[PDB]
């Protein structure tokens, strides 16, 4: 859960929310928490696939970059029909581009809050290392 | 009495001193020489020199065991003293005593 219904408002305003989320009354009146639900899991799905080779995959905390990117992606999912030249589209695309730099070792991982992310273990392994003879023998 | 001086007891002489330690003869060599590195053995060498001579025995005759090259040179230099021929003597201008016992 790198984003939630309030950041969501927050960035998007409550009424974009209520009119891209109500799918069933004709004007909305009000915000459909399993949609929004929905939304958010997909996109913290997709930032998964992304920063999976890098880190570990159950974060403790959420980087304030990986906030607005899943506020970003949550909004394009709320999208029944997105075509290309759509802004929201672009916007997308931008933040996917922003995941995939950080995937090819481009772009770090910023801090949470105070301390830095956790790293996957991945380049730490090495055979061992064999070096009888020099142990002060 | 012996040359050092000690007092001597023939009481003690009719049995081994190591007859009443039954647990010696028990005993199966370690072997540490396998699986032997630098460390270890500096280990096993500072141990011996504080009296633990256990260690060092054992990897002293693994060591005669596994190198044939040591092994010959030992063996030969050895063999060289047991084909020697030799004698007894009596001290310096001994007596006929002297001479009897020797």
């Amino acid at each position: 859960s790198y984003c939630t219904l309030a950041d969501l408002i927050e960035q998007y305003s409550e009424q974009k929310i209520r009119e891209v989320s109500d799918r069933v009354n004709k004007p909305a009146t009000t915000i459909d928490t399993v949609i929004v639900d929905r939304a958010i899991a997909d996109a913290d799905s997709e930032i998964d696939l992304h920063l999976h080779g890098r880190y570990q995959l159950p974060l403790a905390s959420v980087p304030t970059a990986l906030k607005r990117i899943a506020c970003g992606l949550a909004y394009a999912n709320l999208h029944i029909v997105l075509k290309e030249e759509n802004p929201v589209y672009k916007t997308a695309e931008h933040l996917r581009k922003l995941l995939s730099g950080i995937a090819n070792g481009k772009l770090s991982l910023a801090l949470d809050a105070d301390g830095k992310p956790a790293p996957v273990a991945n380049t730490v392994q090495i055979s061992e290392g064999r070096n009888d003879w020099g142990a002060d023998w | 009495v012996d040359v050092y001086g000690n007092p001597i007891r023939t009481q003690q002489l009719r049995e081994p001193q190591t007859s009443r330690l039954a647990g010696l003869a028990k005993e199966f060599a370690q072997h540490p020489a396998k699986g032997l590195t630098p460390a270890k053995l500096a280990r096993i060498l500072v141990e011996a020199e504080q009296g633990n001579l256990q260690a060092q025995a054992e990897l002293f005759m693994d060591m005669e065991e596994r190198d044939a090259h040591l092994f010959a040179e030992m063996s030969k230099r050895k063999r060289a003293i047991l084909g020697l021929d030799w004698a007894v003597e009596p001290p310096r201008n001994a007596s006929a005593a002297e001479k009897a016992d020797a």
